[PDB]
């Protein structure tokens, strides 16, 4: 072992007390019942470096004597080193941050609490519920999977997180009231925070590293992204643009992570182009960011000519700052996102000389992960500013000092000195005849009715505001993960057709096939690009909205834009009018889908979005009197199908003059008694007339019917 | 500073709202077609002597619109709901009143124009061009000599006019003295600027509103095998703007 690597693990194990004192066992206080944990472990398989990071959970007299009896010499470790790991560590569990039985309430919604369960995307929805008591029996199983995994696992900083994030995801950190830290997350954040003071170089500080700007919050932000991915020259090319884009930004985090000689446990997130990393405020630092920051830029322009720009800045922080004060981690945060808007005022200004195809395609199935090696190696199929990525299939070897794994936790056949860097992506598509992914004109034949194209874009509304009101890391780390897992993890899940019961009922027009004809564009972050035949899209924003209504406490809200195109609408153009169509729905306030094109009376009292619940509601009420579904019509309306077109043209002389009274004139008669008469609330409350908002389900019907 | 504005009143649609470069380079044309190269060159001296044209900028009747100087976008917060809603809508807007404009250039609090007065139709098959509201069109800015606007810009954009017609005002904008400059045109700089966005056409330009400390621009004159030397306008219009500390 090394110093390093010691700090390390010796944060990331410091509080795994907390799991065996729940489970009941060693009878121990969670400090004292930890070790007892570690000591026995270590006994078991025969690996002693665990009875070394078991002296963690624990006038130092007891302390010198109990390390000296270990011998230090056999780890190459010094006595005095391992004073500093501990106390070091203890430092790092107090600046990242009582029944047995209580869960961890949702960072989303703090009244309601998580079930326990392992982090499994395939098993089912993490939905925060009523607050239930975890039995003395659910943690037994628990640390015993937890025992056998720590066995076989490897002693590495990158084959311990997985395993601590499989089982430790859904358990409260703290078993207080609204505690809302995931155990993982606050695990990670001390080892982050420990070996970030370690490479500092400050030691036996009982507040030189605490009261002292020793640390650095380094956030790295893409910037014309859109540009890069939708705005070039098909959709299997498309995919590869975005995915592309994901293996870049790793490329520059584990760069950072590699050349600051820090551990993944440092990345407090990495979503949507957007990552943030604690790190040591060494002048050997800040020169060794200069020199990557510069070294990606150059790299950027050189490869894209301007399209794709990489925003990076870094700000001293002090231990103050990762906590509250009377909160100036926040505080801490928004000096640096000002920094970076800076930064995007001044794009490529590290080129002094800027004032003077074939990989992607055969890069756009049968793949496990990516391995990153050196440039010059055989068989990179891309590269980024750092490192070529090297394509790993299923029966092949991997290649590179780091893999890339897809979609797992678990490092599978991968050898003992490759680090195992896993990362999750949202790339459901509708398989072809051909083993190849679904195109444009293929999705757009499969829709009921009208043969169109379906585009869904979807953010997530004043997402700024909900991570400026976390106080300290490990709560930002509970959030943003949670939050990137919703879109990486369970949309997927969701086009499937899971989650029934949680997201039942919503506006459809057939029923929900087996192989849905979808492709994601993308899902991370807070938001999600998805195509597909247009009925199926249109139906998959409510399953969406109500499944993040449920994975959220009720307390976040999604905006959506819909776009039904002819198949043979160019890429950018159908993006442009969606993004037109979704910051539109965000604009006539949020929490509300644009759900086709509309004409209206532009008196500034016409909203074209519609609120989720106003259209859910719309959709109940109307569709099951005139769609009987799979793309026929009611009985009734067969020989009738005008009296629609007819409340159509109808609608269309009220936008005319929302003040002439001639669309009562005009109104079987039973059919739509909501419309005919002259709504006088609507008049006083300053609102559209019922008979504004119908169009909305009568053009779907209507497109669903020719 | 006052200046002269040429409105542009349209007959018909807009391909583009023309920038600088392109307005110099249409000037330059309809010059060398009137009065052969010889003025083209008599020109290029004016410009170079200290001569200046503006990008082409919207107007609505009696209001002249002109770019978001990116001095104000570092310095939005200088209700949490209302502060993050409002910042994003003003970093989107393109254009401010020249009333607002005037504000914007001393840091001092300004609305954005609600509506803008074009919208960019896109007829499919595809291209698109630019629907003019009633009495809206689009203006650019000359300062210079008069007989350098009279000898050359003047004929040249009425012999450009024939899609459009031509008519000049006298314009001020009350801009605050500053070692720092907001730029009109789009501008090929020669020193590093403050801030700004980059503008791809090959050319590197920096875009309107784009901050520069003492930066006159440059033109470019290259061989392109057309048979004579042509010109590229990229000469900053410089409008003084108070900063930020940052």
């Amino acid at each position: 072992m090394e110093i390093d690597e010691l700090t390390a693990l010796g944060g990331l194990l410091h509080d795994i007390g907390k799991p065996v004192q729940r489970a009941g066992l060693y009878s121990g206080d969670h400090s004292t019942q930890g070790a007892r944990f570690l000591r026995d472990l270590a006994e078991n398989t025969g690996r002693a470096e665990y009875e070394l990071l078991s002296l963690f959970s624990e006038n130092d007299e007891l302390m010198i004597r109990r390390i000296k009896e270990l011998s230090p010499e056999r780890f190459g470790l010094t006595m005095e080193d391992v004073l500093n790991a501990l106390w070091i560590v203890y430092e790092a569990d107090n600046l990242a941050s009582p029944q047995a039985s209580r869960p961890l309430y949702s960072v989303f919604n703090p009244g309601k609490a998580y079930p326990w369960a392992e982090l499994d995307f395939e098993k089912e929805l993490p939905v925060p519920g009523d607050v239930f008591s975890i039995r003395s029996q659910d943690y037994r199983e628990l640390v015993k999977r937890l025992w056998e995994e720590l066995s076989k696992a490897k002693l590495r900083s990158d084959r311990l997180l997985p395993v601590l994030e499989k089982y430790l995801t859904f358990v409260s950190s703290v078993t207080s009231e609204g505690n809302i830290i995931s155990l993982y997350d606050h695990m990670r954040m001390t080892s982050a925070i420990a070996l970030a003071m370690l490479r500092a170089g400050c030691t036996a500080e009982d507040g030189r590293c605490r009261k002292e700007k020793r640390f650095l919050l380094i956030e790295g932000d893409f910037s014309g992204i859109q540009d890069f991915i939708y705005r070039v020259s098909t959709l299997k090319y498309l995919r590869a643009r975005s995915a592309y884009l994901e293996l870049i930004g790793w490329d520059v985090v584990l760069e950072i992570l590699s050349r600051l000689g820090l551990t993944r446990a440092n990345v407090v997130f990495n979503a949507g182009g957007h990552f943030m990393i604690i790190a040591q405020n060494t002048p050997d630092a800040v020169k060794e960011l200069e020199e990557i920051r510069a070294k990606a830029v150059e790299w950027l322009y050189r490869e894209f000519e301007s399209d794709l720009y990489l925003a990076i800045e870094w700000e001293p922080v002090s231990g103050r700052e990762f906590g509250r004060e009377g909160n100036l981690f926040a505080e801490a945060r928004k000096r640096l996102k000002h920094k970076l808007t800076v930064r995007k005022l001044k794009r490529f200004g590290e080129i002094k000389g800027l004032f003077e195809c074939n990989r992607l395609v055969s890069l756009g199935p049968k793949l496990l992960g990516f391995g990153r090696t050196a440039k010059n190696d055989a068989g990179v199929l891309v590269e980024g500013p750092f490192s070529g990525f090297v394509p790993y299939l299923q029966g092949g070897r991997p290649v590179g000092e780091q893999i890339l794994v897809k979609n797992t936790l678990n490092p599978g056949e991968i050898p003992e000195s490759a680090q195992f860097v896993p990362y999750f992506v949202a790339d459901y598509f509708k398989k072809d005849p051909k083993g190849g992914v679904a195109t444009f004109e293929e999705l757009s034949m499969a829709s009921t009715g009208t043969r169109r194209l379906g585009v869904m874009k979807g953010d997530v509304d004043r997402l700024g505001e909900f991570f400026s009101s976390m106080d300290s890391p490990s709560k930002l780390a509970t959030a943003s993960r949670f939050m990137d897992y919703f879109f990486k993890g369970y949309i997927g899940a969701i086009i499937e057709g899971k989650f029934g019961y949680i997201i039942g009922d919503v506006p459809s027009l057939r029923d929900w096939p087996e192989e849905p004809d979808i492709v994601v564009v993308y899902a991370g972050g807070d938001a999600f690009f998805i195509v597909g035949a247009w009925d199926q899209i249109f139906e998959l924003a409510f399953r969406v909205r109500r499944a993040f209504n449920a994975y959220t406490g009720g307390k976040l809200t999604l905006s959506v834009g819909l776009g039904y195109f002819d198949e043979r609408t160019p890429i950018y153009r159908m993006a442009d009018v969606v993004s037109e169509r979704l910051d539109t729905a965000k604009d006539e306030g949020r929490n509300r889908v644009f759900v086709v094109g509309r004409s209206r009376p532009l008196d500034g009292k016409h909203k074209l979005s519609y609120e989720w619940n106003h259209y859910e509601e719309l959709w109940r009420t109307y569709a099951p009197r005139i769609y009987a579904g799979n793309g026929r019509l009611k009985g009734k309306l067969e020989s009738k199908k005008g009296l629609l077109w007819k409340l159509l043209e109808i609608r269309e002389l009220y936008v005319r003059d929302p003040n002439d009274v001639r669309w009562a004139y005009l109104t079987l008669s039973d059919l739509f008694p909501e419309l005919v008469g002259i709504d006088t609330k609507a008049v006083e409350r300053k609102e559209p007339q019922p008979v504004y908002w119908v169009d909305g389900v009568l053009k779907i019907v209507l497109m669903a019917v020719r | 500073p006052k200046f002269i504005a040429v409105k542009l009143i349209p007959k018909g649609p807009f391909r583009d709202i023309p920038r600088a470069d392109t307005l110099f380079g249409a000037i330059g044309n309809a010059i060398s077609a009137i009065h052969g190269q010889s003025a083209v060159e008599e020109l290029v001296d004016a410009f170079v002597g200290g001569a200046r044209i503006s990008s082409a900028f919207p107007y609505s009747g009696d209001t002249y619109y002109l770019p978001k100087p990116l001095s104000v976008e570092p310095a939005l917060e200088g209700d949490e709901e209302e502060r993050y809603t409002t910042a994003k809508r003003l970093r989107k807007a393109k254009y401010l009143d020249l009333k607002n404009f005037e504000l914007a250039l001393r840091l001092r609090p300004f609305t954005i124009p609600e509506e803008i007065p074009y919208a960019r139709v896109d007829v499919p098959r595809f291209w698109e061009e630019i629907r003019f509201r009633e009495k809206s069109g689009v203006y650019f800015l000359y300062s210079g000599p008069r007989e350098v606007f009279d000898g050359y810009i003047a004929p040249a954009m009425r012999f450009l006019g024939d899609l459009f017609e031509v008519e000049f005002h006298e314009m001020k904008i009350d801009a605050p003295g500053s070692e720092y400059s907001v730029t009109l045109s789009n501008a090929l700089p020669t020193k590093t600027p403050v801030l700004w966005r980059l503008l791809r056409k090959r050319m590197t330009f920096i875009a309107e509103g784009s901050i520069v400390k003492n930066d006159p621009g440059g033109m470019e004159r290259l061989e392109l095998g057309l048979s004579h030397e042509v010109y590229v306008y990229g000469l900053t219009f410089p409008l003084g703007v108070e900063l930020p500390e940052g």
